[PDB]
């Protein structure tokens, strides 16, 4: 017997967004300097902007040594470019380290390839999903599960994020995805 | 002798003292923000509207918060007990009772 | 009937106004403020501090730093804030 | 009294403010000032502006009485972005745990063809045009009060009180261009999504394309 | 604010380095070096917004860049200035833009 | 007729500045010379420390530094970018292309990176 | 008193003006900010009622007695925007057509829309042709000044 | 008033940051590259100046503070403070940072010691 009647449409994994210390405190402005490709403004924000093309994503540094990395298909290539971003740090000059890193945010995203009528949806489950055509026209659905919060489509799509676990997305659409079969237009 | 005309004049002429110092309170918060003006939401139309709603429905006269003391009792409900003491009501006549 | 602009009109062109610049300025090694005090004070002995804070581009509690480091204040028997350069 | 009632105490007199540029019924209001009252009373969002709160009230009020006003409308009554109304309005569903209702498109038929001065008729058949193409999903994307336009349009354009889009999209506050895609997505249907009971000023096969 | 930057160029420098030699020579006096350069960039900066009006095209993939103090700098590579008649493709060109 | 132009600046700032010569004494026949000299030169890790195990994604700066570029120095109207998109917005700008001058008044710009 | 006395006051001293402050050293400021508000013709539309649904209706006296609805028509304005603003652009000129309230008018006024009908129609409407009025109607109620 | 809080501020400055040795109007303006004062200003700020000063001190032809005349005694105040007598004088908190060291590694130890702090 299938955990579910419907079962998979692969929801994939689109981003990852994590974090990480360079244990040590950092000038921005030399740092915006060296840099070949990075930007940076403290009168927009005090982190500078840092930019690779690598897997082309982008990083966060803060003047406490924090970093953010973004754009990254997985979480290795999270904390792959976020280690490639503390060494041309640490390359600058600075005793930057891989202190605390951490994966900070998920998305996922995929269709049921087939529409539904949000009406009942949002009537069904209002405790959990939302909706406003007003607002937004995809449907809220905030998961409490494992936490997650998805967005659905009046075409089928759907988006998942808010996520540190990958499983927690294909966890989130394996519950969610029978309730929307039996949502068939 | 005293008319709806000079009378409602007179509160017109009061509240639109009211009105128009109460959009200048907006013209002072239009300066103060120095944010672009908008005519439509300084406006407060009900406040003499409402205002009126008290003059014309008691019968009092006055902003009743302050004047109104020497005035009470200008207006009051149609009598139609016969029509001739109707016609009676429309044509009364009144004084300060010294 | 006026039509509903879906956002403040003012509040917009305050915002077109507002994207331009901010007020949260840098502020590293203390210097060309205290040279622009020199300038004011020049012109009388003491001020008010949100006079001080038109020609300053930073907080108020930084400049409060600043006012403290070479100043004292007073109520100048006016109860309002004003700051001075020390006589000492 | 309460300095701490003060900006509540305001706030009233400023939803009675507000509700009086568009002569709202009292009953309402009233609803309104005790959603507000219990908005105050969890003191939770007092990190939030009294105005876009009211504004919130203002609009779940119209909703708890089955008459919702957009946004759009009560923006024009208020400074508060649509945004920050939206984000209040989550806030207070969240606060006050209730639940809401969907909207429809004959609710805005009266006032918008009474702002046209459409007759009944025309309003009536504009209604169920809407009415047809809802139930048939001709539209799964355009904002139900854009495809009321359109079909109020489509109404107006079978009746000898035809207006311009741009008039319409005046009155609505929609794009020119929205109910011009609007009106794409309901013309195939022209003809069969009119009322049974209907006197046409032009055939459907002259209703104008855009 | 003036821009002193225009000073460091082909048309700035050609005329520093005669203004310096006439100091050399000494038929000038260094202020007056200044204030001729000083008025150059007055009249430099005036001719742009008056004399110029031709505009250009370009395209080019960006290959470095830097921001700080307002002021932009880049390096582009493969970069394609497009003009109806000069039309000029480079390997790389370096960018700066002020505020 | 661009040549022209830039003839015309060099005739304006030499005689907009030729007051100045007078009022620091020196002849004008120097002025001439500046005019003549100058119109002459126109033409993996396992460890919160041991970084270095990630050595090498940069790559060599002096790629910068040859003048292999030629120089190009302008006002900005608009700097746009979609992720990997640029989209740039120029003015009032000076172009020195394989040793060539030019000029422009606006500029608008696309690339990638 | 609708026809002139209203409109005298209208007539009157509406038109205001203000000027920002000047907010002393933005550097060339220039000078202050400045505004000014100009009025025309005061209009007025016959009795008429807004109901739930937001949409307008007529009023009529008869509806007036049985909702215990306040006979009233809405009053309108001409409205002008006016600025030198003290800047380059003096003599800038906007244009406002305001809602300003909703007048009680009294019976078998000029604008009571009835004054011209016949018994007949005042029957037709359930009008009393002896029922003269010359008293507002507030709240439902009747209302007579009394001199 | 500007430049002599200028002045005094550098002063401290620069003593602070290492140079705990008397200075002069000139070495000043030589390191800070402001000496180009002018020099009838650089004489008044010379001789007027640093006369008008209340405090300033003349070590010989070089200027020393006035703030804190004291040595760089850091830690122990005892001897003054101890005496009740007078209550002792003793010392405020900014008094004993600009002495030499932060207060309160010092203050830790001292709280256990012999001395005792109001905020007033």
């Amino acid at each position: 017997t299938p955990a579910s009647e419907s079962s998979g449409i692969v929801p994939q994994l689109q981003n990852i967004v994590s974090t990480v210390n360079l244990g040590c405190k950092l000038d921005l402005k030399t740092i915006a300097l060296r840099a070949r490709n990075a930007e940076y403004n403290p009168k927009r924000f005090a982190a500078v902007i840092m930019r690779i093309r690598e897997p082309r994503t982008t990083a966060l540094i803060f003047s406490s040594g924090k970093m953010v990395c973004t754009g990254a298909k997985s979480e290795e290539q999270s904390r792959l470019a976020a280690r490639k971003y503390a060494r041309v740090v640490q390359k600058l000059g600075f005793p930057a380290k891989f202190l605390d890193f951490k994966i900070q945010n998920m998305v996922g995203s995929c269709d049921v390839k087939f529409p539904i009528r949000l009406e009942g949806l949002v009537l069904t489950h209002q405790q959990f999903s939302s909706y406003e055509p007003e607002l937004f026209p995809g449907l809220i659905y905030r998961m409490i599960k494992p936490r997650i919060v998805l967005l659905i489509f009046v075409s089928g799509k759907v988006v998942l994020t808010g996520a540190k676990v990958r499983a927690e997305i294909y966890e989130a659409f394996e519950n969610i995805y029978p309730i929307l079969k039996g949502f068939r237009k | 002798l005293d008319l709806a005309g000079p009378l409602l004049a007179f509160l017109f002429r009061g509240m639109f003292k009211n009105l128009l110092k109460e959009v200048r309170i907006y013209a002072q918060k239009f300066i103060d923000r120095g944010k672009d003006f908008n005519l439509e939401l300084a406006i407060k139309t009900r406040i003499i509207s409402d205002g009126l709603k008290y003059s014309l429905a008691t019968g009092n006269w006055g902003d009743q918060k302050k004047a109104h003391q020497a005035r009470a009792g200008v207006s009051q409900v149609l009598n139609r007990l016969t029509f001739a003491s109707t016609l009676s009501h429309l044509r009364r006549l009144n004084s300060p009772i010294g | 009937t006026n039509y509903k602009p879906v956002a403040n009109h003012q509040y917009n062109i305050e915002y077109e106004r507002k994207k331009k610049e901010d007020g949260k300025r840098a502020r590293a090694d203390k210097q060309h403020v205290l040279d622009m005090l020199f300038s004011a004070f020049e012109k009388h002995q003491y001020y008010n501090l949100k006079d001080l804070v038109d020609i300053t581009k930073q907080p108020v509690v930084y400049l409060k730093e600043i006012l403290k480091e070479i100043g004292v204040q007073n109520v100048k028997g006016i109860h309002k804030n004003t700051w001075e350069l020390k006589p000492e | 009294m309460s300095s701490s009632d003060r900006a509540m105490m305001n706030a009233f007199k400023e939803i009675t403010t507000m509700a009086d540029r568009i002569n709202l019924p009292r009953n309402i209001v009233d609803r309104t000032n005790n959603l507000f009252k219990q908005v105050y009373e969890q003191k939770s969002l007092k990190g939030r502006a009294n105005d876009a709160i009211a504004s919130a009230c203002l609009y779940i009020a119209c909703r708890q009485e089955g008459v919702p006003r957009t946004f759009k409308e009560i923006c024009a009554v208020s400074r508060i972005s649509k945004k920050e109304i939206g984000r209040c309005f989550k806030l207070i569903l969240k606060a006050l745990e209730t639940s809401v209702d969907l909207i429809t498109t004959g609710d805005f038929m009266s006032r918008f063809c009474s702002n046209l001065c459409l007759p009944k008729q025309v309003q009536m058949a504009a209604t169920h045009i809407a009415r047809k193409a809802v139930e048939l999903d001709l539209v799964p994307g355009r904002s139900p009060i854009s495809v009321a336009a359109a079909a109020i349009y489509m109404a107006s354009q079978a009746s000898a009180e035809k207006r311009t889009q741009k008039e319409i999209g005046d009155i609505a506050g929609v794009a020119d261009v929205t109910i011009r895609q609007s009106y794409r997505l309901i013309y195939p249907r022209a003809p069969d999504l009119f009322p049974t009971d209907f006197k046409f000023d032009t055939p459907v096969d002259k209703l104008p394309q855009l | 604010m003036a821009y002193q930057l225009y000073r460091n160029t082909t048309l700035g420098n050609s005329l520093q380095e005669s203004l310096d030699e006439l100091i050399q020579s000494q038929q000038i006096t260094p202020q007056l070096a200044l204030q001729v350069l000083l008025q150059f960039d007055k009249a430099i900066n005036a001719a742009l917004a008056q004399r110029v009006r031709n505009r250009v095209n370009f395209r080019g993939s960006l290959n470095t860049y830097r921001f700080c103090d307002n002021v932009w700098t880049f390096v582009l590579n493969d970069v394609e200035f497009r003009e109806v008649t000069e039309l000029i493709k480079v390997d790389k060109v370096k960018i700066v833009a002020c505020d | 007729t661009v040549p022209k132009l830039y003839r015309s600046v060099i005739e304006d700032v030499i005689n907009d500045v030729r007051d100045i010569f007078l009022d620091d004494g020196v002849d004008e026949q120097v002025l001439m010379e500046l005019k003549t000299l100058w119109e002459n030169k126109l033409m993996g890790q396992v460890e919160e420390e041991p970084l270095n195990s990630e050595d090498d994604v940069s790559d060599e700066e002096g790629q910068e530094l040859f003048d292999t570029e030629n120089v190009v120095v302008c006002q900005y109207d608009k700097i746009h970018r979609s992720k990997n998109k640029w989209k740039f917005h120029l003015k009032d700008g000076i172009m020195n292309l394989n040793g060539r001058d030019y000029i422009f008044s606006k500029a608008i710009g696309d690339a990638e990176w | 008193f609708i026809q002139m006395s209203v409109q005298r006051i209208v007539e009157d001293a509406p038109p205001i003006d203000l000027q920002a402050e000047a907010q002393h050293a933005s550097g060339e400021v220039e000078e202050p900010p400045r505004y000014l508000l100009k009025f025309e013709q005061i209009y007025l539309s016959k009795p008429t009622h807004w109901e739930r649904d937001g949409a307008p209706s007529p009023m009529m006296p008869n509806e007036a007695r049985l909702r215990n609805l306040t006979y009233s028509a809405p009053l309108y304005v001409d409205i002008t925007k006016t600025v030198i603003k003290e800047g380059e652009e003096q003599l800038q000129t906007q244009h406002q057509k305001t809602f300003i309230g909703k007048i009680p008018i009294m019976l078998r006024s000029t604008y009571c829309l009835l004054n011209g009908l016949t018994d007949r129609d005042l029957c037709e409407l359930n009008e009393c042709p002896l029922d003269p009025g010359g008293y507002f109607i507030i709240n439902g109620s009747e209302k007579v000044l009394i001199a | 008033f500007g430049v002599l809080a200028k002045i005094v501020n550098y002063m401290k400055t620069r003593h602070q940051r290492g140079d705990t040795h008397p200075l002069t109007l000139d070495e000043i303006l030589d390191e800070t590259q402001h000496l180009d004062i002018g020099l009838k200003q650089k004489q008044w700020l010379m001789t007027e100046a640093l006369v008008n000063n209340p405090k300033i001190e003349v070590i010989d032809g070089k200027y020393a503070f006035k703030p804190k005349y004291n040595v760089r005694d850091k830690k122990a105040l005892l001897r003054l403070l101890d005496q009740h007598d007078q209550r002792g004088l003793g010392g405020i908190l900014l008094e004993d940072i600009e002495e030499a060291l932060p207060n309160s590694q010092k203050a830790v130890k001292a709280l256990g010691d012999q001395i005792l702090f109001v905020n007033r």
